[PDB]
């Protein structure tokens, strides 16, 4: 619905030429959850991290 | 005949439509709009006519 409201107020926009407007209009769409959304996503970047680690170890060249 | 002519109809949409004259492509957000009418003539600071 958030992607709805971005067209509606595209199709009114009147070649106001201004970037401030049109990077406020996106960013204005995305919402921000807090507190534990954050650390969620944190938790993305460990394991992410490890995977590659596990190949490292497990992998014949890369211990090499 | 003015107000014929003018589709809008509530405080709420003229409001809108008076920003979207003034910043066409600025996504109305409700507050947004009317503090940019009331800040337009009755902000004590931005109008005096002395």
């Amino acid at each position: 619905a958030a992607a709805q409201v971005l067209s509606s107020v595209e199709s009114e926009i009147g070649r106001t030429t201004d970037p401030v407007r049109m990077y406020m209009r996106e960013m204005g769409t995305v919402e921000l959850l807090t507190r534990e959304g954050e650390i969620d996503i944190a938790k993305r970047i460990e394991d992410g991290i490890n995977q590659v680690q596990c190949s490292v170890a497990e992998y014949p060249e890369a211990i090499t | 005949e003015t107000l014929r002519v003018d589709p809008t109809n509530d405080r709420l949409s003229a409001l809108v439509e008076i920003y979207r004259m003034m910043r066409p492509g600025e996504p109305p957000t409700r507050e947004a709009a009317e503090s940019l009418f009331e800040n337009l003539f009755f902000s004590e600071d931005r109008y005096d006519l002395s």
